[PDB]
């Protein structure tokens, strides 16, 4: 916890006021605020090129082994490491043999020098890893037993006992097997090497979740291109039960907000005798009277000169053209009124609001009384009073002057207020012992 | 650079032009018009290249009362680019003749509407909302008249004359979120009632609400205002800055909340007095909405 | 043999109807190539208020350049494309952007909705090197302990941009599948130009819909078919509750002036490290700070805006269809009735219930720009009931 509050100096200087203006504990620091982070921001060290490394670094293992007599040591797993990170009792023999070769400088050429060629017979720390991946060979041929279907090993070995043959099938090689013995021994070796490299997922596999079902065959296997399986069955009526509601909904309340509804129908009732049609009548009487009027263009001539209606039109724009008497300069001590909260109080404030928000959320389940803990239920009490004194000073430093003060303690007072606000509710559900 | 047009939606609402002449006022439909008409020709008046886009609301539609829909446009369709070689109408024209090229057009039109005062679809008042997407439309395909280096500078004036209508809310909104893609200004100037709905589309676009100050007082405004560009009015220093503008009920019982709550995947937010759901048959899902019963 | 082979390849190519009329059925049939995939919508239940993780493969594959100087070039741009399109269609989501690189996973924007900072972390993700291999699991466990302190009422889908390499990550994604199946996040990749069949079945054991990138433009249509949010699996929530409509504030409400900044350390809101003058107010919280129709820090409920965000797919499901005859019904005077025109290409374009005729200028405006035929308008409002 203590190299989380020093590798970063922002949380740190959140961290500090609680300890310098003493607003929380550091056991209420861990309590409320981090939480969730725990799995969040932990998943960096952890995973570190995926951990439980089975099938991401054994493809560059092998092309990432060497550089040069001294190419190592990069960072953390560098290129040394993930090597350790899969065999574990050859990291035991690893272990064994770092004092035969000395320094751990020379071990990392050494162990490494001749078990890359061809074959590593020269200590005793080399011939332990060198046998025990026969060994583990064997150990592997075991497990391989246990699944033993889709495995022609069984299908192959009904048909050469039978006669006594395939032996034969074994032993007919041509071209030139007189007088070599070099490759013979040394690429079966290498497909060992890389049979270990590829039972190397396997000897990682395990480190996965363990990763066991080890097959029964499940005698079904249904060759299935066809039968039209269709996995997603969406379209049973949902959406379209909504549209038949909720529009009907906003049929029968088209709009009920705030002007949408109330001058609407107030304006619908001043229409009138609009059933009884002797406004409409008037109204269609009207569209037959000016229908003419607007084609002819001679009353439509001079709809125009009335300055008198023009000094007014002048007048509101004059009006509105200028506004006057409202404070031009309101900054100029927001300088000053921004470096002194904007330097502690910034960061004081979020020390509630990293806690403020869950003593909103503690109370927004509490009257249902299941999310009732003593953890909680104190921690309502708890920040509490660890919040509401310690503003109290930074209240009480601002009220040095008068206006100076009076005016930013408006917005303040909510900080008060909701914490009031929430302590004033907390006995509105009256809790028992 | 570029074209220059516009867009104008007027608002015709001949129950309301009657009741306009039921005051037997000093500013009629007739006093409307014109200055609307001259309003048009004016944009016009600023550059050859300037184009115009006139629609009213019909009580039963809203045809394109500029450019045409007749025998004197369906075969004429303006001057200037892909000419139809019609002598009479396609030889007289700067500056005067181009507004009695659409003068007659327009109430020739109003003729049209104002002789179908033959309703009997319950009060079918003012359709703004499917008559602001016919200019939309229109416009896409002048868009795609051309565009080589020709930017298409459209704007939309809508005028108010009326109250709305009861038109759906949803297709109330949408355009106007519509037209926040098809970034064209639209302005909004209205008569007798004030539209709160409305001027939220205002508040979309960033355009300009008008409540008119008197209805014969619509000429001085109206020049100076409801006139294009977003040149003239990011540079002319002079901006309505009024946009108070509180919103947001819930459609259960009837509210002004600050707090909602939706009832079912749908959106559908309601008021807080509303055990089961009002949006459909599916119940809801018991672990949620008694919360906002509980607290 | 190969020089005229290599050649036999252009004898039928550039030769066709001689004479006269030369090189013009070839220009017809490249109008033949055309008229792809068109919508095939139409769907219902589930699609609201998605919680999106775009997982990026950062890989060698990426120097492969196969549609563009990078792939990341084909990729990130239109993301950025993809970031702003959605947040035109939906904003009433949030998404996480996580990258791999070198076999391990940055969440490196976190799940919100804040469009520029999600675009510049894309103008930051450019100069990628995208070092080392694609692991899936650590991006996964991101994807798991983020969504796992989300409600079960939030929609927990998954993007993941993966460049088709071997999926190079222990500790049994294959036992993943119960592990999310029962955390009732789905999970949906595309493949960049090839296939993962351990993915592939990931995606069909998910729910999530899985594809390969064929080319630009249609790396273009499965965003756009994903642009959409779509019908999840059933049983995931009804509600969500404490929707807080907030105030614009103007700050000139009676006071004119009283305070030179709405940002000083003390007051109910200013939230971000920037100074502020009051535009904005939360209900709960009675947070005033930058405007911002999400959610906050402190009320720690969803700042709701309803006529952005609760307009948005408001009207985006409730859609129907029209038709297409090439006959002469003349309706209008050979017109449209939208834009008002002719050419006649007969795709006469006809409402399924007002049946008003149209063009593909109309068509278009209303399939991508419109969303409804306004036809119905003046034919659905005035006999409503
Ligand atoms: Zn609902
Ligand atoms: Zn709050
Ligand atoms: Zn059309
Ligand atoms: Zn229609």
């Amino acid at each position: 916890k203590n190299r989380m509050l020093q590798e970063d100096p922002v949380l740190f200087q959140l961290y500090k006021d609680l300890v310098v203006s003493q607003v929380i504990s550091a056991e209420e620091f861990w309590a409320n605020r981090l939480n969730v982070n725990a799995t969040d921001s932990s998943s960096t060290s952890n995973h570190k090129q995926d951990v439980g490394i089975s099938a991401a670094f054994l493809a560059d293992v092998r092309p990432q082994t060497d550089g040069c007599n001294g190419l190592r040591y990069n960072l953390t797993s560098d290129i040394i490491e993930s090597i350790f990170r899969t065999y574990p009792a050859v990291k035991m023999k690893y272990a064994e043999n770092v004092p035969h070769n000395m320094t751990e400088k020379e071990f990392w050429t050494r162990f490494f020098q001749s078990h890359y060629f061809h074959r590593d017979r020269l200590n005793t720390g080399s011939k332990d890893l060198f046998a025990e991946c026969a060994k583990i060979d064997e150990k592997g041929l075991k497990t391989m037993v246990s699944l033993g279907v889709k495995n022609p090993l069984l299908d192959l070995t009904a048909l050469e006992d039978k006669p006594l043959d395939e032996g034969y099938g074994i032993s007919s090689v041509p071209s030139a097997s007189n007088s070599k013995s070099i490759k013979e021994n040394s690429n079966a070796a290498i497909i060992k090497r890389f049979n270990h490299h590829s039972a190397m997922v396997l000897a990682a596999g395990l480190r996965k979740q363990e990763a066991q079902n080890e097959q029964t065959s499940e005698p079904s296997n249904m060759d299935g291109n066809s039968g039209d399986a269709d996995c997603f069955q969406p379209a049973v009526k949902r959406a379209k039960l909504q549209e038949s509601i909720e529009y009907e909904d906003l049929g029968k309340n088209n709009s009920v907000k705030t002007i949408a509804l109330n001058l609407k129908k107030s304006d619908r009732y001043y229409h009138g005798p609009t059933p009884i049609q002797s406004l409409q009548y008037a109204t269609s009487q009207d569209i037959i009277n000016s229908f003419q009027s607007i084609r002819q263009e001679m009353e439509a001539y001079t709809p125009k000169l009335t300055q008198v209606l023009s000094s007014s039109a002048a007048s509101s724009t004059i009006t509105a053209l200028s506004p006057g008497g409202a404070l031009m300069q309101g900054g100029t001590q927001q300088a000053i009124n921004q470096m002194v909260p904007n330097d502690i109080q910034s960061e004081l404030k979020h020390l509630y609001v990293a806690v403020g928000e869950l003593l909103r959320h503690f109370w927004s389940c509490f009257p249902v009384n299941t999310p009732f803990l003593e953890e909680k239920v104190v921690k309502m009490k708890s920040n509490l009073e660890r919040f509401q004194v310690t503003k109290l000073c930074p209240f009480q430093e601002k009220i040095r002057r008068q206006y100076l003060s009076t005016n930013l303690v408006s917005h303040i007072e909510e900080m008060l207020q909701t914490a009031y606000n929430k302590l004033h509710t907390w006995q509105s559900r009256r809790l028992m012992k | 650079d570029e074209l220059n047009l516009l867009v104008i939606v007027v608002d015709a609402n001949p129950i309301w032009w009657g009741k306009q002449a039921l005051k037997e006022s000093q500013f009629t439909l007739s006093k409307c018009i014109d200055a609307v008409m001259v309003l048009g020709n004016s944009h016009l008046f600023m550059n050859r290249s300037n184009k115009l886009a006139v629609i009213a609301s019909h009580i039963q539609e809203s045809r394109f009362l500029y450019p045409g829909k007749n025998g004197r446009l369906g075969d004429f369709f303006g001057d200037p680019g892909n000419p139809p070689e019609f002598n009479p109408s396609g030889s007289k024209d700067g500056k005067y003749e181009l507004l009695t090229s659409a003068n007659e057009v327009i109430v020739e039109e109003i003729k049209d509407l104002m002789t179908k005062s033959d309703i009997k679809g319950q009060h079918t008042e003012t359709l703004l909302a499917g008559s602001l997407a016919k200019a939309l439309c229109y416009i896409h395909r002048m868009n795609k008249e051309v565009k080589d280096n020709q930017e298409m500078k459209s704007r939309i004036l809508v005028i108010k004359a009326a109250e709305d209508s009861a038109l759906q809310y949803m297709n109330f909104m949408n355009v106007i979120f519509a037209a926040q893609k098809q970034n064209i200004l639209i302005d909004a100037c209205v008569l007798d009632s004030d539209s709160g709905l409305l001027q939220q589309a205002c508040d979309i676009t960033g355009g300009l609400y008008l409540k008119v100050p008197q209805m014969p007082s619509l000429l001085q405004y109206l020049l100076w205002v409801f006139l294009p560009d977003q040149d003239q009015r990011s540079q002319l220093i002079l901006p309505p800055p009024v946009h108070v503008d509180y919103r947001a009920a819930c459609f259960c019982h009837r509210n002004l909340i600050e707090i909602g709550y939706v009832c079912s995947v749908c959106l559908s937010i309601f008021c807080n007095f509303s055990p089961i759901c009002t949006t459909c048959e599916t119940a809801f899902k018991i672990s949620l909405p008694p919360v906002l019963k509980a607290k | 043999r190969w020089e005229g082979g290599y050649e036999r390849t252009w004898e039928i190519l550039k030769e066709d109807e001689s004479g006269s009329l030369k090189a013009t059925i070839e220009d017809i049939l490249f109008k033949a190539k055309r008229k792809r995939v068109f919508e095939h919508h139409g769907q219902v239940r589930l699609g609201m208020m998605r919680h999106l993780y775009v997982v990026v493969d950062g890989s060698r594959t990426m120097e492969d350049q196969d549609l563009k100087p990078n792939r990341l070039t084909c990729t990130l741009k239109l993301l950025e494309y993809f970031v702003e399109e959605y947040f035109d269609q939906n904003p009433i989501s949030q998404i996480g952007i996580i990258v791999t690189k070198s076999k391990r996973a940055e969440k490196l924007t976190e799940l919100s909705g804040n469009p520029r900072k999600h675009i510049t972390s894309l103008k930051k993700a450019v100069d990628m090197t995208c070092h080392g291999e694609p692991s899936l699991y650590n991006s996964l466990s991101i994807a798991m302990q983020t969504l796992k302190h989300m409600p079960g009422h939030t929609s927990r889908e998954v993007l993941i941009i993966f460049s088709s390499l071997t999926t190079c990550d222990p500790s049994n994604i294959y036992d993943l599948i119960k592990t999310l199946k029962a955390a009732k996040i789905r999970v949906s990749v595309i493949g960049l130009s090839a296939e993962v069949r351990v993915c592939t079945v990931l995606a069909r054991e998910t729910g999530g819909t899985y594809h390969v990138i064929l080319d630009e433009s249609h790396y273009k249509e499965l965003l756009t078919h994903h642009v959409s949010p779509p019908p999840a699996s059933s049983s995931s929530e009804c509600s969500l509750i404490r929707m807080g409509f907030p105030q614009h504030t103007i700050a000139s409400l009676s006071d004119q002036d009283a305070k030179p900044s709405f940002s000083m350390a003390h007051l109910d809101g200013n939230t971000e490290p920037g100074l502020t003058l009051g535009g904005y107010f939360c209900p709960q919280c009675r947070a005033k700070y930058c405007e911002l129709p999400v959610e906050c820090k402190i009320c720690g409920l969803t700042l709701v805006s309803a006529p952005h965000l609760a307009r948005s797919y408001h009207h985006l499901f409730p859609l129907d269809a029209f038709q297409e005859i090439p006959l002469e019904e003349y309706n209008g005077e050979r017109f449209c009735y939208g834009c008002q025109g002719e050419l006649k290409d007969q795709h006469v374009y006809v409402c399924a219930v007002c049946q008003n005729v149209f063009c593909v200028d109309c068509d278009v405006f209303v399939h991508d720009s419109l969303h409804c035929c306004p036809g119905c308008i003046h034919k659905i409002p005035a006999p409503s009931g």
